[PDB]
RNA sequence: GAAGACGGUCGAACUUGACUAUCUAGAGGAAGUAAAAGUCGUAACAAGGUUUCCGUAGGUGAACCUGCGGAAGGAUCAUUA
RNA sequence: UAAAGUUGCUGCAGUUAAAAAGCUCGUAGUUGGAUCUCUCUCGGCCGAAGCGUUUACUUUGAAAAAAUUAGAGUGUUCAAAGCAGGCCGCCUGGAUACCGCAGCUAGGAAUAAUGGAAUAGGACCGCGGUUCUAUUUUGUUG
RNA sequence: ACGGGGAAUCAGGGUUCGAUUCCGGAGAGGGAGCCUGAGAAACGGCUACCACAUCCAAGGAAGGCAGCAGGCGCGCAAAUU
């Protein structure tokens, strides 16, 4: 179930047994490099990436083209956000609610939400430290959020 | 505490003087000798339980001060003078002579020899140092200091002394392929011929050992006391020639020889 | 980089630096030499010791000390001692009646010669038993590993 | 539910520790305020001086007159109620005299109809009640 | 979440047996579940499987033939020497003439009468009668 | 080279200051516990005759009563386009 | 102490019998999904030399006092015991097992673990360019 | 609470005990300080203080059974100068 939450959904995407290239896609590796460097030069995440290539151009999985996933791509030529993007979102919605919080002391209910966003915040920060995505003394503050988003 | 103890407990003396319980609260605290508290054979046990030539300690006591025993050559008028390996123990009254030989059970056998094999014995030497104006010396298991050693004699080689002139005959290299005696723990008593050594820097060497029946052990380098060149012994072994049976052939052997004898 | 920063004159006991030298022969300090040794069990003497400068009558490598007995290892965890350290030495101890183990440690206060040179909090050091060095230091690094989670 | 891990051993060992605590006979003989209680202090018997002779009442089911007497023990001090077992045992006891007093058999509970009372006098004058019930010695003089 | 896929496995065949029915769908697999599988089909009491290959965790359908009572896992996986495997039978087994205990042994994972065999102790996997 | 205060050391002791936990003395006050139809006087158990109970507040000549919110362990598993 | 599966690791119980915190985050603790099958010297099967990624196991091999306990033998008149006992001077015994954990040693690698290349700051090759040279030479030392 | 070897049921697991003859430690009424000696902070050695206590002609002198026996005391609880 849901770490921060009661339910106990099932819905996520069903990838393919086949893990070959589809006959429809006449667009080369090369190109859909160049396709994810251009959009994420238009300032996009690799998700919003992804989903562009399977809904518009059309690439089933962006892996089973190039070999490569679309952040390890970033990476190798430099596009790649300084912080992550999961960490990015979380810190985006943390401070969403603190200025929310500001004008609206009342809303207990926003507090409660502030404290599991910060907790989630907390474990994905301390997981990237450990693996040296961030730096060790990498700390969320929140005089300091706004200041990274 | 304050100072050394001068008694030892029946049931703390060593197992292999094999002491009963119920003949005293004392066991004869072996002197201070050139063999250890524990390893060695006070000459009351050897005089009056092994050969029983006295009853009492005060036997004993006439008989030692009657000069009667000699070990290693020399009259020996204590009675709890700690006799160790190699040891030899002549009584010229009764004309026998006793080599103090381990048996394969971890025990000080009374093993007859021969009077020519009285005059020597063999000693593990158990340091090589330089002094006094550049003079090698030698010392052995048996604590004696001997002068002016041959330069290819080294520690953990045993070397054959004369007992009348305390002088080196002759030495055993300490090698794969010599006979040599275990003299400390489980495997205490046997003799095999030497395999291999593991060395182990720092710690304790590991020797392992293979009987004339192809029996394989191993021990401590402390615990290698090789007796002769290739697997011919120098001396004469006990009654058993160090090999260790299993408690089944001991067994076997024991009936077998009940039934052949009435 | 100064040696001398105590009250005493720090110099190696074995190593005499006072002879004669040729005056048409000296342009510049020659050399001073340096008293070094090998410690048993296949530890080398790293490069820091044999050409260094540093002091330390308690370095296994240029120092009075011999190592013997107990070689140990653990993680450094604090660094705020001069010359030495304290490591933390993790284990697993076995009761018997719930034939089950619970984690235990014991802190170690160990020398640190400097020949080891930039030791971080988390690497794996191994350690070697010599005499009592201090009240409660008995034991010399003679080998820091690099922690996995390093640059 | 338990723990089960490899690791558990201090959780399992601490935990039977504290909930051990809550077991009466634990409690009682591992506090030690039950030992300071105990007029005996922890032993057997003990000896005491016959202050006074007393009938306790038996309890309500059952009617009867229960035969004690009040005495002070003499390591101690303190002062006991003691059942005399048998009938007529009461006139084998006289005021002011030694008696060595045993526990009633439930070990510091009232046993029976007698309320209050858990001990009784085995000896008295230092001859036991038993060979003056059976008549096998007579009080000294 | 779900750890120790073995006790999964060993739980549904259990309780597909108790239920009556002929096969098992169990997922996720894994390398120690087809050794235990193995074992137990080497013993007559579960017959022939087969390994559903998706590309992520493989899913196993078992036939089941009538013959298992009770399939089990042991957790933690103790550490069992081979001088403490006879305690071990007597708490875990029906009786000497039936039933098996499946250790792990770094000479594989095989019943506890293999174990004996082949002079290894190891850790307790589970059992099977 | 044989007695005795003194740059001193180890240091039992000894009075004086706080007034230290295992120990004891009095008329006390509050409470608990053992069967006792103890001088008009029933809270609960049935809808116990005001349905019971929980938390919290008052008040009482006693069980107790009342207000507020809650529970059914209720005396309703139900009440109709 | 057993009975007490009424302290439950084996192995208890928690709707109403005693009992799940009012609720939710959370650090330590505990637990954690699949997945890997002239490197080396005397004579064309040998000691040395091992960073195999340290380990945890498992199985060995040493070292672990005696007495006690288990246990072998031995008619104390039987037994508890004891370490002792015959044959018209000789034969023997005075064993063995276990001795937790933690240290020491040795196969195969199932199974908590630990993952050595990811800004490549990753074996092997030709360059010795100022240096130590079988602790520089190899007719009477240059 | 001296520690250990070890002791009290056998289902398996455990729960209790170990002052006590073997090993190690400590102490000799309580502390402290020493001489001799290889070895003692020794007490069947010494020197003090503290608490008890013996003879005295009242000046002084002499003490240390948690050694074997024996007494008293304490006690539910343990032997022959």
């Amino acid at each position: 179930g849901r770490m921060h939450a009661p339910g106990k959904g099932l819905s996520q995407s069903a990838l393919p047994y086949r893990r070959s290239v589809p006959t429809w896609l006449k667009l080369t590796s090369d190109d859909v490099k160049e396709q994810i460097y251009k959009l994420a030069k238009k300032g996009l995440t690799p998700s919003q990436i992804g989903v562009i290539l399977r809904d518009s151009h059309g690439v089933a999985q962006v892996r089973f083209v190039t070999g490569n996933k679309i952040l390890r791509i970033l990476k190798s030529k430099g596009l790649a956000p300084d912080l992550p993007e999961d960490l990015y979102h979380l810190i985006k919605k943390a401070v969403a609610v603190r200025k929310h919080l500001e004008r609206n002391r009342k809303d207990k209910d926003a507090k409660f939400r502030l404290i599991l966003i910060e907790s989630r915040i907390h474990r994905l920060a301390r997981y990237y430290k450990t693996k040296r995505v961030l730096p060790p003394n990498w700390k969320y503050e929140s005089s300091t959020a706004s200041a990274l988003v | 505490a304050r100072g050394p103890k001068k008694h030892l407990k029946r049931v703390a003396a060593p197992k292999h003087w094999m002491l009963d319980k119920l003949t005293g609260v004392f066991a004869p605290r072996p002197s201070t000798g050139p063999h250890k508290l524990r390893e060695c054979l006070p000459l009351i046990i050897f005089l009056r339980n092994r050969l029983k030539y006295a009853l009492t300690g005060d036997e004993v006591k006439k008989i030692c001060m009657q000069r009667f025993i000699k070990i290693d050559g020399k009259v020996r008028t204590d009675i709890t003078y700690p006799a160790g390996f190699m040891d030899v123990i002549s009584i010229d009254k009764t004309g026998e002579n006793f080599r103090l030989i381990y048996d394969t059970k971890g025990r000080f056998a009374v093993h007859r020899i021969t009077p020519e094999e009285a005059k020597y014995k063999l000693c593990k030497v158990r340091k090589i140092f330089v002094g006094t104006k550049g003079i090698p010396h030698l010392v052995t298991h048996d604590a004696r200091t001997i002068r002016y050693p041959d330069p290819l004699i080294k520690v953990n080689d045993t070397i054959q002394i004369d007992l009348e002139t305390g002088k080196i005959t002759d030495f055993i290299k300490f090698d794969t392929g010599n006979l040599c005696m275990v003299t400390g723990g489980a495997n205490l008593g046997r003799i095999g011929v030497i395999t291999n050594r593991e060395r182990h820097p720092g710690s304790f060497d590991v020797v392992h050992v293979k009987d004339a029946n192809g029996n394989s052990f191993a021990t401590r380098l402390s615990n290698i006391f090789v007796i002769g060149k290739g697997n011919k012994p120098w001396i004469s072994l006990p009654r058993g020639k160090g090999i260790r049976l299993t408690i089944a052939e001991e067994r076997d052997k024991r009936l077998a020889a009940k039934q052949s004898s009435g | 980089a100064d040696i001398q920063t105590e009250r005493a004159y720090q110099k190696q006991p074995t190593i005499f630096q006072n002879k004669k030298r040729v005056l048409l022969g000296e342009t510049g300090k020659e050399k001073l030499p340096r008293y070094y040794k090998n410690i048993g069990l296949g530890f080398k003497t790293p490069k820091e010791a044999i050409e260094g400068t540093y002091i330390d009558k308690k370095c296994p490598f240029t120092g009075n000390v011999s190592i013997r007995g107990r070689i140990l290892s653990g993680v450094v965890t604090k660094m705020k001692m001069q010359r030495t350290i304290v490591i933390r030495r993790d284990y697993l101890h076995y009761i018997r009646k719930y034939n089950r183990f619970e984690k235990r440690h014991k802190n170690m206060s160990v020398h640190l010669s400097p020949c080891f040179r930039d030791v971080q909090i988390g690497d794996i050091v191994t350690v070697g038993e010599c005499r009592p060095l201090s009240k409660t230091v008995r034991f010399n690094v003679l080998k820091v590993t690099k922690a996995a989670g390093t640059k | 539910g338990k723990c089960r891990g490899l690791r558990t051993a201090r959780k399992l060992r601490s935990h039977r520790r504290d909930q051990k605590w809550h077991d009466k006979q634990y409690k009682k003989a591992h506090l030690g305020t039950a030992l300071k209680a105990n007029p005996f202090g922890g032993a057997s018997h003990a000896k005491g001086i016959v202050l006074e002779k007393v009938g306790v009442e038996a309890k309500q089911p059952n009617s009867a007159i229960r035969k004690c007497v009040r005495v002070q023990l003499i390591k101690n001090g303190k002062k006991i109620t003691a059942f005399v077992p048998n009938d007529g045992c009461l006139n084998f006891i006289e005021e002011n005299d030694e008696v060595l007093v045993a526990g009633f058999g439930r070990k510091g509970h009232a046993v029976g109809d007698i309320p209050g009372v858990r001990f009784k006098v085995v000896k008295v004058a230092n001859v036991s009640l038993l060979a003056l019930y059976k008549g096998k010695k007579e009080r000294p003089r | 979440v779900r750890m120790n896929v073995l006790a999964d496995a060993l739980k549904s065949i259990n309780n597909a047996e108790k239920r009556g029915k002929r096969q098992v769908l169990i997922r996720p697999c894994s390398k120690v579940i087809v050794r235990f599988l193995t074992v137990m089909m080497k013993h007559g009491y579960i017959g022939e499987f087969e390994i559903i290959d998706d590309h992520r965790a493989g899913k196993i359908v078992v036939n089941l033939t009538g013959r298992l009572n009770k399939c089990g896992v042991i957790s933690p996986r103790f550490d069992v020497q081979l001088k403490d495997l006879e305690k071990w039978q007597n708490n875990l087994l029906p009786s000497r003439q039936f039933g098996f205990i499946v250790l792990t042994t770094s000479a594989g994972i095989m019943d506890h009468e293999e174990a004996r065999r082949k002079h290894t102790g190891g850790k307790i996997l589970g059992f099977f009668f």
